[PDB]
């Protein structure tokens, strides 16, 4: 919900999310929904964005309508920030537990230590039930099961109310007598030295001693109870395992890419060389959360969001099967209302008119090749 | 008569209006108010922004102009009892200014913090800012200017000169409103983060300090109160 | 001597020193002791420690009880700071010449430009003789042999004493007359203009001219003598050659690692898969300068420090030979008094409860495999 505002070229060239899947579309309170997929870090990382040396796999949602039970980057849990390598492909997995009823647009996002949020595709997930049913039980290493929704709430309330009452008692004790104008006049006209006299000093000594003693005894009591504590666990986690993808057998060279201003279409000319030993066909072009598909080649069955999916948004001038060894040049037009709805046409406002995307080539057997393209994007007006 | 029931209205108008504003933003925060490019956002928050800016400009003009036009020309021939009444009215104005300062600089500003930690920033005109930067800040600016003008035009102590602590108390908090330019510039160019303690926010901090001139202002109002109606009782 | 205070997790995951050797344990004055070994830079470099882009191979010792004659990282001399690559293994060598009699705990350490000192194992080396016998002869490119213990000492003393005497002469010349109270009263009561009169101005002119002339003539004389000088040689040395270690044929996956609080033992569960064509056996676990050995598999003969060596501190639930291709899960307990003496149990105080270490697998023929492990370390209290 925070995208459609970021620079179109930044959205095009930061991180490409693909193979995304959502376990459920409608969940009850306390039920779990799992978000899986792969994200690829673009080689041409924009220079004003710091390299993802410190990155956090976040969830884009309107507050804790879900609680992030687990999140994985490469199979291992990542509660802290992680280091990602430019050009690598990682598979991720986020597990969410429903907490608040309603229709929530859940995004998979990545936060970078020096570049801000990289928001992936968002899917509407419906939560049904009541928030009062939500439970977050946690078992500690000391052998007690607590509910994280209300654990320590009473203690926090008690201590804050107690200290507030102490401060209010101090102020009220001094506020029983006249406060501002008589005291100002007494201080002004000659020495004051009458507005602070015993037992006011005794009361101040009592307040100071009681405050120090109460703090010390409360700390000692909170040491006896909860004798085992650990500091906050933090620190960037290195060694994120990337995916060992096979080298693509398709080489694509982009010879110019243009988009009409105004318009909802992007046109590019590609020289595709088919290596390997299978006839391939271009089936999908993904640029920035928007998937332009050729329905004659590939159909989406993973429940991708409708506003981001163009079922027939990809048109190839010659999409006949490309025999192995054969190289041909085709005109590829990616046209959908999403190009303007998500402001990919606002790249004309950007100070770097360059695009990046993913091309998916499918053979007869159905196995697919992921080839990555990037080129300058030239607007056309006349 | 002296202190009359204008104090009750001064508290109640701010309380009721800001409770309604809080209800409005709790209703339209999500659901037409998350996406800044949806048509419903334009009708529920951009229209709010336009209406509130126009109403604030009109109200400021009307209030300040009326206070300046009804200014007391013959301040010399003013009875001490009427001076006490006017001092109490100015204290009511200061109470209203304090209430507005609370609502603007604490409630809606830390509420802007809730939003600036829970959702991805989408524009310079999110609901939170519209309710804070362009509603509550102008409201307390209007109240402070009105209090200063009333003091200068009705109280002989605050006449024959511009009070420095009063001017600082009135203008420094106002400087937070043009400081919004630093906030937006410091959030889009500087600091690709949502750190609430970033140096991009010290502009509010610097000009939030100038509200400490309320101490000099209040001792000045105490002296104005204790001009003729000082005693006796006090210091005797 | 500066370790046992650094965070246990930082000591566990910065740099792993192994294959360490000391040429001599007791040396006479002017005798040479050589420290060799290999250090491996951990892949999961802690984020608050800067990457070893600028690192210096230092020696941990109580001052110059030895002089560092030579130090090598990869066979070549490294008098300056060097650049190390995370994940690489380097062999080092330090040559020390005995200078001061006594028992010295000599450590091999590495200083990082943004993370401070990484102290390796320390060994007690005894120096016998007298400090008066120590010599540090150096031959210069101008053809003169000088002793670095006292070279230029007389010249330094002379020049500093001369300039101090000049300053003292100035102050004393002004201090012959009354100093403070009469002069203060003369300046206060009317114009002073009597306390500074010729030939005081002439003396000041003489002092100024003599100072400038002496500085100029001394610089000229120090230019004539020593006509050949070079600036201080400095600059980080890149291109440190790392060791080309063969890829390990043992793959170890750590399934949980726990340590009792309080306790002197660390327990972990490992799934060891033996590739290659030789039956292997786990013989050593090195975590942070502490070597837990299985005496039935491996025995130390390099004179490792006794306080850091656990001859039978490593117990494996099933340490029978692991046939090639076979994978098995074993419970490994690393127990020694060193775990508490060197405060490896203080990792509970650390904000990152993760450990790293080295496992050494030996086959029947005796050749060994170095496999590196790292995992979260979970304290156990109940
Ligand atoms: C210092 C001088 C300050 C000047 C600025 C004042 C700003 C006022 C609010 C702007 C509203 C806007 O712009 O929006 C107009 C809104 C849009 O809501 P709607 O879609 O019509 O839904 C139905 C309306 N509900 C959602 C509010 C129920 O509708 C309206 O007409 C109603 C606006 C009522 C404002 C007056 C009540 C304030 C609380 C009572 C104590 C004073
Ligand atoms: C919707 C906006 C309504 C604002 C109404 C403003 C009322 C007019 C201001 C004003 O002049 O005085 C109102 C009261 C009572 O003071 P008055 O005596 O009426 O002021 C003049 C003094 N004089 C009679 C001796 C010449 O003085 C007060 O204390 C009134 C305080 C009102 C709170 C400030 C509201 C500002 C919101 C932007
Ligand atoms: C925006 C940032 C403000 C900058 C701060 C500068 C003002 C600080 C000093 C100050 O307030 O004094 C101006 C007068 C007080 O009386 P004086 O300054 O003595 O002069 C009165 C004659 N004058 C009204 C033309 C100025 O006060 C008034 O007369 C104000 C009431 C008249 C203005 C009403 C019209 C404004 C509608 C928008
Ligand atoms: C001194 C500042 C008081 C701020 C109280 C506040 O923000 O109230 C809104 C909140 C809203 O929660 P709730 O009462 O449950 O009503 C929800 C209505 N909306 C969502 C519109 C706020 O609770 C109330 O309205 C209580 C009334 C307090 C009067 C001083
Ligand atoms: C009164 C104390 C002011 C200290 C300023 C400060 O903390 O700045 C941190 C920042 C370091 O940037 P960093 O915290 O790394 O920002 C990370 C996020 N990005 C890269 C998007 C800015 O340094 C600057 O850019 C210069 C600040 C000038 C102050 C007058
Ligand atoms: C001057 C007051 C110092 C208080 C020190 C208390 C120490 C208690 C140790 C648990
Ligand atoms: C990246 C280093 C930033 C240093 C900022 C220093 C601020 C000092 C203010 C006087
Ligand atoms: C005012 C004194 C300047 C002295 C300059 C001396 C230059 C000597 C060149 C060797
Ligand atoms: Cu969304
Ligand atoms: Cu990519
Ligand atoms: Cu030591
Ligand atoms: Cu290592």
């Amino acid at each position: 919900h925070g995208e459609k505002s970021q620079a179109a070229f930044m959205r095009m060239r930061t991180i490409h999310w693909y193979d995304l899947s959502w376990s459920k579309e409608k969940v009850k309170i306390n039920e779990t929904v799992e978000i899986k997929g792969k994200f690829h870090v673009f080689e041409g990382w924009p220079e004003t964005v710091d390299e993802p040396d410190v990155a956090f796999l976040n969830v884009g949602m309107p507050g804790p309508v879900f609680i992030r039970k687990e999140s994985y980057i490469g199979g291992q849990l990542v509660p802290r920030s992680v280091r990602l390598e430019i050009g690598k492909t990682y598979d991720f997995r986020v597990v969410l537990k429903a907490r608040r009823p309603g229709d929530w647009h859940v995004h998979t996002m990545m936060n970078v230590q020096g570049g801000g949020p990289i928001i992936g595709p968002g899917k509407w997930i419906t939560v049904e039930g009541s928030m009062s049913e939500f439970r977050n039980p946690v078992t500690t290493l000391t052998g007690q099961t607590v509910d994280l929704e209300n654990y320590n709430e009473g203690n926090t309330y008690f201590w804050h109310a107690f200290w507030f009452a102490i401060g209010v008692a101090w102020i009220g004790y001094w506020s029983r007598r006249p406060i501002f104008i008589p005291r100002l006049l007494m201080v002004d006209a000659g020495r004051a030295d009458e507005l602070v006299s015993a037992t006011d000093r005794k009361v101040a000594m009592g307040f100071l001693a009681a405050t120090i003693l109460i703090v010390v005894m409360a700390m000692s009591s909170a040491n006896s109870k909860y004798p085992i504590t650990i500091p906050l666990q933090a620190g960037t986690m290195r060694g994120m395992k990337p995916l060992e993808l096979p080298a693509p057998t398709v080489s694509v060279k982009v010879e110019d890419a243009t988009y009409r201003v105004p318009g909802r279409a992007m046109r590019m000319k590609l020289t595709i060389t088919n290596h390997g030993n299978s006839p391939i066909r271009l089936g999908e072009f993904y640029t920035a959360s928007v998937r332009f598909l050729d329905s004659d080649v590939y159909k989406d069955t993973t429940g991708y969001p409708e506003d981001l999916l163009a079922e027939d948004g990809l048109s190839v001038s010659d999409n006949s099967p490309l025999a192995p060894g054969e190289t041909r040049t085709v005109d590829v037009t990616a046209s959908d209302a999403a190009w303007e709805v998500y402001r990919l046409s606002d790249i004309i406002y950007d100070p770097d008119s360059r695009f990046a995307g993913l091309l998916f080539f499918f053979d007869a057997t159905g196995n697919r090749q992921v080839v990555q393209i990037d080129a300058p994007l030239i607007p056309s007006f006349m | 008569l002296l202190d009359k029931k204008w104090l009750t209205f001064a508290l109640a108008i701010y309380t009721v209006f800001y409770l309604w504003v809080r209800w409005y933003e709790g209703v339209y925060g999500w659901s037409a108010g998350l996406d800044s490019f949806a048509p419903e956002f334009e009708t529920y928050w951009m229209n709010f922004l336009y209406t509130e800016i126009v109403l604030e400009i009109v109200t400021a003009s009307i209030l300040w102009g009326y206070l300046w036009k009804t200014r007391d020309r013959n301040l010399a021939a003013l009875t001490p009892r009427e001076e006490l009444r006017r001092n109490f009215t100015h204290l009511v104005w200061l109470v209203a200014y304090a209430w507005a300062i609370y609502w603007g600089a604490s409630y809606f500003t830390e509420q802007d913090g809730t939003w600036h930690q829970t959702i991805v920033r989408d524009t310079d005109f999110t609901p939170s800012h519209i309710i804070e930067f362009y509603l509550s800040y102008p409201i307390y600016i209007i109240t402070g200017f009105a209090a200063f003008i009333y003091a200068k035009t009705r109280l002989p102590f605050f006449a024959k000169g511009i009070s420095l602590p009063y001017l600082v108390l009135v203008v420094g908090p106002f400087m937070i409103l043009p400081n919004v330019g630093l906030n937006e510039w410091g959030h889009t160019f500087w600091f690709m983060e949502e750190l609430f303690v970033a140096p991009l926010h010290y502009g509010f901090v610097i000009f939030g300090w100038l509200a400490l001139a309320v101490m000099g202002t209040l001792t000045q109002t105490f002296y104005s109160f204790a001009q003729g109606g000082l005693g006796q009782s006090l210091c005797e």
